[PDB]
């Protein structure tokens, strides 16, 4: 994940990314936190 | 499985580390130093840039 962008923070300078389709349509949450500089390396697991 | 990774080791190293992740993209190209040392005069610190 991107240090800052697309633009600057205002509004609200956080990010959350869902997953969807697993079992349900909807889309679900799977994790939410703050947009920060330089680089964001999160792993996941994600069920099929 | 590879691993490389780019931090100091515990101490300046990391600090220097940490600018050129937080300043500067991977592949840049740059100097760094590799003694750091406290002035005898001007300094009240024992601290160091």
């Amino acid at each position: 994940i991107p240090p800052y962008n697309l633009s600057t923070h205002g509004d609200e300078r956080w990010f959350k990314l869902y997953i969807k389709h697993v079992v349900d349509n909807n889309s679900h949450i799977i994790y939410s936190g703050q947009l920060t500089d330089t680089n964001i390396n999160i792993t996941l697991f994600i069920p099929l | 499985k590879l691993r490389i990774i780019h931090n100091g080791y515990e101490g300046q190293k990391r600090n220097q580390c940490n600018l050129m992740n937080k300043y500067g993209k991977l592949g840049d190209k740059f100097i760094v130093y590799t003694s750091l040392g406290v002035n005898p005069n001007n300094s009240s610190n024992k601290l160091m840039f």
